[PDB]
């Protein structure tokens, strides 16, 4: 597990680098704390028009204006 | 007014290819402890003109061609593709600003093997056909790592737009996150243009030996246009310069200096190494560059996700 | 005349097929299919299929017809009436189609075809900050999981199949 | 319907009748087969781009890839025929009459 | 089938915003802040009626 | 044999690319989204034999959205009559159909 | 449109230079030449290995064609599935390369 | 460096997209009045052209539904000049 | 010595400097002293055609500001 | 072949057919046919002789042409319907092209001209796969598009298949060509009842697959590819002559055997729909199939052809071949007629 590894690093350093970089690419996004922010930034990107809701009278979480407090915010993106 | 812009693209291409031959002979001279041409012009500046006039009044070699039509079409295709690779190049503004300029260049460079193949079959020499098949197999082999390295770099760009690649590199050169991609890219562009140490069309017959001095000169100048173009594309891709939009000539001077140094680096690599054997650069591609290229493609897919550094689409 | 330009390309497209379907030689037929691929790519590009047209160049022409011409040049050792008659037959049938659908603005071979320029069938809106075709191809990795699995498996199996049958053992 | 579809269907039928009437070479047959595939690509593409049906924009690429793999397989078969007779002539492939 | 019902050319007359796209983009954030209410009334009416003729006023 | 594995196991292998009115990336509608939604909501569940004769109107509107044959036939008729009246000289096109009207916005 | 003008200009300049290179030295009256190759007249022997490297190119080029929409596919909101299928496609290209290795397909043009 | 700069580029993309979003109601109102202007002009010229034709309902919908259908390119620019046609139907595709 | 190669490098560098300088000056000449409008997406083309319609001279780059309203 | 590679390639053949069976999108139907063809090509070139390469070339050309016509039918369906559901087709031209493509894949006449060649050119196991497993995916697509299939076309293909598969087998001595013309006749019988009752189509397909698997397994267990080598079986293994006797009398459809079961049920569904001439002429034409079956039984079981001397060596060695499911398939292909109302499990 250690003599074989030094053997293949002596013989085939191209392939050892290949399998090592591939293993990092596989396992490292599951261990990264910033994988969540990739998802959060891709859903924060407004490609479509924010089609507004008809005010039935009881929607306390939906704002009446963009500058209202309620609604989704992007403080985390400006700060990080 | 646009036709003036097309002519000011493609006539300076031919002039730069004309004087690249002089620069190659001079630089290969001084690296070989001799001088290059300095008799014909002052400092040899009339050597490409004299050589063009010599080649265009040399006797036609007059081959018996298997096909007359493809024998005509192969220089036409070579020069047309070697001139159309320049039109999306952002330097700082492209002639044709297209959304998929990277993929356009990859496609038009993938079409360049038909000139080699058609000129090899259009000759009656079977050994010229064998050399053409070896050259085509070499070129299509290194196109694989071209496409995958280029994809792995444009995972940091966000699009296939070549002008966006300047915006991508405003804070740092893209050779810093992608120098292994840069070095395999650079050797793959060295093997695309059949450039030494990958020039087996001069290693012991070329695919275009049945052409006369004029048409072989047209193949030769299409090859050097490809060389300057791929060095400019590598400069845009990994060494992207500062761009003030009110002063575009700063970017033009900067990418021009970097592309000249990279073309001279091609000249300096051919003054340094012996050739590969044919199986040895096949071994270089399939067993060395392609596993690293696939591994780094996995890395450059997963890396903007794990660092939250996905580039924008627009 | 320029409002008919895609139609014009399509005519050349059909002409290109009468190039290789008449089968002069597999190398001239390869050339005719290359020219056909380029003009059909132009047809694709003029509806907004930029990525699909560059797939016609990079993968059909620069990828596959390279291998066709490569394999063909390793056969049919280097140096007709039926070809010429078939070519003029296909060309005259195509120009009779052109003449009918331009004189009548309508024709019916098997289906009814309008004879106006094909610009009339388009949409009059914008797609915002994206190509819709680019986002539909980008959806191959988000929505096309089964399609990716079966395509990549078929390509791996295709590698295995070519290595089994080209060995002779 | 639209006028470009007439030409793309007529191209498919021309490549069909070329593929359904062999002359001598198997390579010319494979070229007619890939012309059929190319016309299918163009026709699918013009429909899907016309209809703005977004998810089927990945469809013609798929139609390319499989069929090009198919083309690869066909080339391999031709080469094996060429490694038996020296030529890819379709009249050499007549042993299975008896 | 039926006859399509189009509004007259008098029903389409309005004082246009005859400024260029850089004028609009430079003022865009303050325009979205200040002109919120008739814009969102219009776009709610536009996604609910699915007909521009019903959304003119 | 339609072994409906996808409905049995609850997986979605290929239903997403099946119709134009399905969930699209970035909510991009097809040009005939409304006609296809109306034809599907008409013909749902009642079977194909009843769906051919009972949902003929929605299906004809949807096919005429897809291929635009009646629309292009009408444009053929109007353009042909206009060209005939231009040839006879009994009609003149207006300035806004000749390009002399300083477009709207 | 500007692209078609540029293609026509590049193709026309290429055709003009090819016409000059094939017909400017034809004006001379040099001499008629009688003129009566490593292989003499032996037919071209087929190489299985050049065909195999071209087919390996074709199959890896199809796998590349699948890989090409990744700079767009990274923008999705189903990123776990996108990353899984991207790594699966590059891994299947790597498995294709490994099987091409281990059955000696990359030999004498390695 | 690519981390910091691509996060800045995503914020700049969101700023551009919200400028677009704030401008979309004005552009939608202008687009609606634009296409209804063009359809009313086409209807009036159909009324003054299609008089001699027997059995012609001017402005007859080809759809059985009374729902608004998005106006096709040939419906809007059918009676106009070829330059306006080409600029509206291949202008963005041919733009460089 | 080695600086004898610099005249050819200078000639070739001027020949590479010409296309970008030329296309920058032609874009500023053809577009009102400004950059060429980059329209990669149909919204950008929509804004550009709106500029061409609101200019009144059939030129997209002729911009109308606050002086065009009352 | 590497046995791992053989397992993966046969799983890919099965994967292609299962993807045809379970998918709801026409592109995945086309993909399943492409995967099936691509994976079955090495099964046909298992022995690497010029007849296998010729057979694989002919098989590739016919299946590739059918795949292109299938995709054109799919694309015309997308024209005239704007969708991709694997259901009825929305154009008679697309219906005709898809019926032609599936007739080419099944090898139904007049697209039958590849079936006796390719089956002759390939081994018995790959011929078994081609004549049993390769029918399942196109019959599934024909099962799901039957509200759009033209009646005149499907019955023309059916009667032309039954007659040509009847006359084709009368001139043969090679066993694989006999099974191939038997295939053409039985596919005619399956498609003749498709628009009337597709459960009987599934019944005929299952009984045909059982009987064909029995006959190919007997031909593999005795290593016989010709009539005259099959006639040496009584001096080598007398039980196998009994088995080929009862299975060939079953495949002709003689009662009380189970191969009488499908065709009778087919007639049972064609006379309910007021077709009397057509199943009568079909049943009279199946006497030709029974005639060359009787020719094989006279050569093998009911007489004793002269053998050779070296047969006496093979008397000292028992069969080491894995005769997989041969007693099970022999019992199922003969003694299943008293269980004829089991067919309701296929509804
Ligand atoms: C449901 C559908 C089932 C379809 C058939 C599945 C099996 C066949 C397919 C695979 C195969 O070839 O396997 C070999 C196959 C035997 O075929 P063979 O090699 O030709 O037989 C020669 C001798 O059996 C060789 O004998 P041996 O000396 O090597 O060892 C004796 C062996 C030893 O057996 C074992 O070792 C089995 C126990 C271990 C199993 C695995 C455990 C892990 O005993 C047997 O195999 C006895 C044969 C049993 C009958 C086989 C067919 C089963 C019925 C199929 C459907 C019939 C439907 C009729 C309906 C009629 C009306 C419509 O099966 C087995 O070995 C196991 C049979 C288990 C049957 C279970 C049935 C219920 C399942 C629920
Ligand atoms: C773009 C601007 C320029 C870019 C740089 C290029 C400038 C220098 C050019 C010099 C002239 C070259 C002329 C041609 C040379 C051809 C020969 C050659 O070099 O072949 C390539 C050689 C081939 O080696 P070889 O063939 O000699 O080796 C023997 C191999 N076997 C045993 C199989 C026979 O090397 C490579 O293939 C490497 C390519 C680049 C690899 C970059 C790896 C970066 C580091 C990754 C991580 C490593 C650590 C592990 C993981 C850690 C994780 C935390
Ligand atoms: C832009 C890139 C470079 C462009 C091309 C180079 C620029 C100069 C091109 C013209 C050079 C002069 C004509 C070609 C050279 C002629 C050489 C030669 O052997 O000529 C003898 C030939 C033939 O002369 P001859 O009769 O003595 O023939 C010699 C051969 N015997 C005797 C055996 C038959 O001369 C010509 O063909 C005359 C050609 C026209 C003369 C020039 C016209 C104006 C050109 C401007
Ligand atoms: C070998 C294959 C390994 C990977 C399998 C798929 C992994 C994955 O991410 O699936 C989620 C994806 C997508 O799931 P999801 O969770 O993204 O779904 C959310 C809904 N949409 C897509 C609209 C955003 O696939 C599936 O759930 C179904 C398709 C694959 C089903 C399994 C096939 C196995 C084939 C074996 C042969
Ligand atoms: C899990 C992550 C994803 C992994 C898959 C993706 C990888 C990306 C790179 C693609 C590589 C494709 C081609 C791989 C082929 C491997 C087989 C091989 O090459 O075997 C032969 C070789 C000896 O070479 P030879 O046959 O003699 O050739 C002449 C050169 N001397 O034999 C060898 O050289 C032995 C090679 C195997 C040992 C390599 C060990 C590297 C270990 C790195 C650290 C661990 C990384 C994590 C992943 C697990 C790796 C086991
Ligand atoms: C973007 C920039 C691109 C630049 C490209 C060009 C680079 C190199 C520039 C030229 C360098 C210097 C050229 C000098 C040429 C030789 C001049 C000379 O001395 O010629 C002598 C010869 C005979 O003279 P004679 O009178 O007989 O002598 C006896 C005197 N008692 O007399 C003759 O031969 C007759 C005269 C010949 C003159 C030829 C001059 C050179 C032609 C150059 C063409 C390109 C010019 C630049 C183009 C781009 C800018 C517009
Ligand atoms: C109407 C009248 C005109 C008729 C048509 C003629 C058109 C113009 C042609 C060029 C000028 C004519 C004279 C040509 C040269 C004659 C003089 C000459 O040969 O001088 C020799 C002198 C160098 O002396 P040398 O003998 O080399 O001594 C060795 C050093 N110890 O040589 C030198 O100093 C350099 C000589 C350079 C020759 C001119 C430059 C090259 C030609 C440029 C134009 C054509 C090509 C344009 C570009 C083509 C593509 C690159
Ligand atoms: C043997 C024959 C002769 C051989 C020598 C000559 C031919 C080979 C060398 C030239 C190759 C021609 C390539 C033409 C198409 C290139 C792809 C392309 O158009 O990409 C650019 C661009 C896509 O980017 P995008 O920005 O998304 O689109 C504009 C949207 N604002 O899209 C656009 O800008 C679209 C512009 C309008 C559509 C252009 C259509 C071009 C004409 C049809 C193809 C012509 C070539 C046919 C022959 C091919 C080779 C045989
Ligand atoms: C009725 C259906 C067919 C309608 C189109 C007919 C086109 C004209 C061809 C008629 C047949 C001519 C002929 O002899 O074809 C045979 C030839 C292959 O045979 P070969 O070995 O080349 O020559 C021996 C001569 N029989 O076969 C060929 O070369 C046929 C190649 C056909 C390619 C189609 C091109 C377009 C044709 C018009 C549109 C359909
Ligand atoms: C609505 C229906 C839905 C679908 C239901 C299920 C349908 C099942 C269809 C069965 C198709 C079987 C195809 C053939 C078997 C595939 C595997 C194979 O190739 O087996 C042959 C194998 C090859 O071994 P090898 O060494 O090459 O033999 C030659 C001599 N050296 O090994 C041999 O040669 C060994 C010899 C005996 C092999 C006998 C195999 C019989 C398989 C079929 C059983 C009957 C069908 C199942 C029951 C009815 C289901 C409907
Ligand atoms: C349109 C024509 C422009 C001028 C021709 C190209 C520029 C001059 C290159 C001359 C040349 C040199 C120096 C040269 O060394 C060489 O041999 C390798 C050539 O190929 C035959 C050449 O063509």
């Amino acid at each position: 597990v250690a003599a074989f590894l030094k053997n293949v690093w002596a013989k085939e350093p191209v392939l050892v680098a290949s399998f090592a970089i591939a293993g990092l690419a596989v396992i490292l996004p599951t261990l990264s704390p910033y994988t969540k922010y990739s998802l959060m930034i891709n859903r924060a990107t407004p490609y479509n028009y924010p089609v507004p809701l008809r005010d039935d009278g009881n929607m306390p979480d939906v704002p009446s204006h963009p500058q209202d407090p309620q609604g989704p915010s992007l403080e985390w993106l400006k700060r990080l | 007014m646009f036709m003036i812009n097309v002519l000011t693209l493609i006539i300076p291409i031919l002039l730069a290819v004309a004087f690249l031959t002089l620069v190659e002979r001079k630089v290969l001279g001084y690296m070989q402890f001799r001088k290059g041409p300095n008799v014909v012009g002052p400092y040899g500046l009339l050597q490409p003109i004299a050589d063009a006039i010599k080649l265009f009044i040399k006797e036609p070699l007059r081959p018996a061609t298997s096909s007359i039509s493809m024998f005509i079409l192969a220089p036409i295709l070579a020069l047309t593709l070697a001139l159309t690779m320049w039109i999306p190049l952002p330097m700082p503004y492209p002639l044709i600003n297209m959304n998929l300029g990277v993929l356009f260049m990859l496609a038009m460079s993938s079409l360049a093997v038909y000139s080699i193949l058609w000129s090899g079959w259009a000759s009656n020499s079977k050994y010229a056909l064998i050399g053409a098949l070896r050259a085509v197999a070499q070129t299509i082999s290194y196109e694989v790592t071209l496409a995958i390295i280029l994809l792995s770099v444009l995972l940091m760009n966000g699009s296939f737009t070549l002008s966006t690649l300047i915006i991508t590199q405003e804070q740092v050169w893209l050779i810093f996150p992608a120098w292994p991609l840069a070095m395999m890219w650079f050797i793959s562009t060295l093997a695309e243009t059949n450039r030494a140490p990958f020039d087996l069309t001069e290693g012991e017959s070329g695919f275009n030996v049945e052409y006369a001095a004029g048409p072989f000169a047209l193949f030769f100048m299409a090859e050097y246009a490809n060389i300057i173009m791929m060095n400019i594309f590598t400069t845009t891709l990994f060494l992207g310069a500062f761009h003030n939009p009110y002063m575009p000539e700063l970017y033009t001077i900067n990418f021009t200096i970097k592309s000249l140094l990279l073309s001279i680096t091609f000249l300096w690599i051919r003054a340094s190494y012996p050739r590969f054997r044919y199986d040895q650069l096949m071994h270089l591609l399939w067993k060395n560059f392609l596993p690293l290229t696939l591994a780094l493609c996995m890395w450059h897919v997963s890396l903007p996700i794990l660092l939250s550094s996905i580039p924008p689409q627009t | 005349m320029m409002t008919y330009i895609v139609f014009i390309l399509s005519i050349i497209f059909v002409m290109g097929f009468v190039g290789f379907s008449s089968k002069p030689s597999p190398i001239y037929g390869g050339l005719g299919l290359i020219v056909s691929g380029g003009v059909g790519c132009g047809i694709v590009l003029n509806f907004g299929g930029s990525f699909l047209g560059l797939m016609v160049f990079l993968i059909y022409l620069g990828g596959m017809m390279v291998v066709f011409g490569y394999t063909t040049a390793m056969a049919t050792e280097q140096y007709n009436k039926v070809v010429l008659g078939t070519f003029i037959t296909g060309l005259l049938m195509e120009f009779l189609m052109v003449y009918y659908v331009l004189k009548d603005k309508e024709v019916e071979i098997v289906f009814k075809f309008n004879g106006m320029g094909d610009w009339v069938i388009y949409d009059t809106g914008d797609s915002g900050f994206f190509s819709e075709e680019a986002m539909g191809i980008a959806a191959l990795y988000s929505y096309g999981t089964w399609l990716v699995i079966v395509t990549g498996w078929s390509l791996l199996i295709g590698v295995v199949v070519i290595m089994e049958i080209t060995r002779g053992n | 319907m639209s006028l470009v579809y007439m030409n793309i269907m007529m191209a498919f039928t021309v490549s069909l009748t070329g593929l359904l009437m062999y002359r001598s070479h198997l390579m010319s047959s494979l070229l007619c087969l890939e012309g059929m595939m190319l016309s299918l690509f163009i026709l699918a593409t013009l429909m899907i781009l016309n209809s703005h049906f977004t998810l089927a924009s990945m469809m013609p690429i798929i139609l390319l890839v499989f069929a090009a793999c198919e083309a690869a397989l066909g080339l391999s078969l031709l080469v094996m025929v060429s490694n038996t007779y020296g030529t890819d002539y379709v009249q050499n492939l007549n042993l299975l009459q008896c | 089938p039926g006859i399509v019902e189009l509004p007259s050319l008098e029903d389409l007359k309005v004082q246009e915003v005859k400024v260029s796209s850089s004028v609009l983009k430079a003022a865009a954030h303050h325009y979205g802040a200040q002109c919120d209410k008739p814009n969102k009334e219009f776009m709610l009416c536009r996604w609910e009626e699915k007909d521009p003729r019903r959304c003119l006023e | 044999p339609f072994f409906d594995v996808q409905k049995k196991l609850g997986v979605d292998l290929d239903h997403w690319m099946t119709i134009q009115s399905a969930e699209q990336p970035h909510r991009i509608p097809a040009r005939c989204h409304a006609f296809e939604k109306e034809w599907i909501e008409c013909a749902h569940g009642i079977g194909s034999i009843r769906a051919e004769k009972e949902c003929k109107i929605e299906f004809e509107d949807f096919r005429e959205c897809l291929l635009r044959q009646k629309t292009m036939k009408r444009l053929n008729a109007i353009k042909r009559q206009r060209d005939k009246l231009i040839k006879e000289g009994k009609y003149t096109p207006p300035p806004h159909h000749s390009g002399q009207e300083d477009l709207r916005p | 449109m500007n692209l078609m003008i540029t293609l026509l200009t590049n193709f026309t300049l290429a055709t003009l230079l090819v016409t000059i290179a094939f017909w400017l030295p034809q004006l001379n009256v040099y001499s008629e030449k009688t003129s009566p190759d490593p292989m003499g007249s032996a037919r071209l022997p087929f190489s299985m290995k050049f065909f195999l490297v071209a087919i390996t190119f074709l199959l890896f080029d199809l796998e590349i064609a699948l890989l090409l929409p990744l700079p767009w596919a990274s923008q999705t909101t189903n990123l776990n599935t996108m990353l899984t299928m991207a790594l699966l496609l590059i891994f299947l290209l790597a498995v294709s390369l490994a099987y091409e290795w281990t059955q000696k397909g990359l030999e004498w043009t390695e | 460096s690519m981390m910091r700069w691509n996060r800045e580029r995503r914020r700049l993309q969101i700023e551009d997209f919200e400028a677009r979003i704030a401008l979309m109601p004005l552009l939608q109102a202008e687009k609606d009045r634009r296409v209804l202007q063009m359809l009313r002009e086409n209807l009036e010229e159909e009324a003054t052209i299609m008089k001699d034709v027997p059995g012609w309902k001017v402005g007859e919908s080809v759809f059985h539904t009374t729902r608004w259908v998005t106006p096709m390119m040939g419906e809007l620019y059918g009676l106009r000049t070829g330059e306006e046609i080409l600029s509206s139907t291949y202008g963005f595709i041919w733009y460089t | 010595m080695w600086f004898e190669v610099l005249p050819g490098i200078a000639v070739m560098g001027v020949c590479l400097f010409i296309p970008g300088m030329a296309t920058a000056r032609i874009h500023r000449f053809s577009n009102g002293g400004r950059e060429k409008r980059v329209a990669h997406y149909s919204y950008q083309w929509y804004l550009m055609e709106r500029d061409r319609r609101v200019s009144g001279v059939n030129r997209y780059y002729v911009s109308k500001g606050l002086e065009n309203i009352d | 072949m590497n046995p791992i590679i053989l397992i993966i390639i046969l799983m890919t053949v099965m994967l292609g057919t299962i993807i045809v069976m379970i998918s709801t999108h026409w592109l995945l139907i086309w993909i399943g046919f492409e995967m099936n063809m691509l994976a079955i090509i090495p099964i046909m070139m298992k022995k690497h002789n010029p007849r296998a390469t010729e057979a694989s070339t002919k098989y590739f050309l016919t299946q590739s042409t059918a795949s292109m016509l299938l995709m054109m039918a799919i694309i015309i369906n997308l024209m005239f319907s704007g969708q991709w559901t694997v259901m009825k087709l929305f154009n008679p031209m697309a219906s005709m092209l898809m019926t032609m493509a599936l007739a080419m894949k099944l090898g139904m006449a007049p697209f039958h001209f590849w079936v006796p060649e390719v089956t002759q050119g390939i081994p018995l196991s790959s011929g078994l796969i081609l004549l049993t497993w390769q029918k399942l995916a196109p019959m599934s697509v024909l099962y799901q598009i039957l509200p759009s299939i033209n009646l005149d076309l499907i019955l023309t293909l059916s009667i032309l298949s039954i007659t040509i598969g009847g006359w084709g087998g009368l001139n043969q001595t090679q066993l694989r060509k006999i099974m191939a013309y038997s295939s053409i006749a039985h596919m005619g019988w399956m498609t003749a009842v498709l628009l009337y009752n597709p459960t009987m189509t599934l019944l005929n397909l299952i009984i045909y697959i059982i009987m064909t698997s029995t006959m190919f397994t007997l031909f593999m267990a005795n290593s016989t590819t010709t009539t005259l080598s099959l006639s040496h079986t009584w001096n080598k293994a007398p039980i196998m002559t009994i088995l080929v006797l009862i299975t060939l009398l079953s495949m002709g459809g003689l009662p009380p055997l189970s191969g009488f079961m499908p065709k009778w049920m087919i007639i049972q569904e064609m006379t309910k729909n007021d077709s009397i001439i057509l199943p009568t002429l079909m049943a009279i034409t199946a006497l030709l199939n029974l005639y060359f079956y009787m020719r094989l039984t006279y050569s093998t079981a009911l007489t004793m052809f002269p053998s050779t001397n070296n047969m006496k060596m093979k008397w000292q060695f028992p069969t080491t071949k894995r005769m997989t499911l041969l007693p099970t398939m022999t019992v199922l292909s003969t003694m299943l007629l008293p269980l004829t109302p089991i067919l309701s499990i296929l509804e």
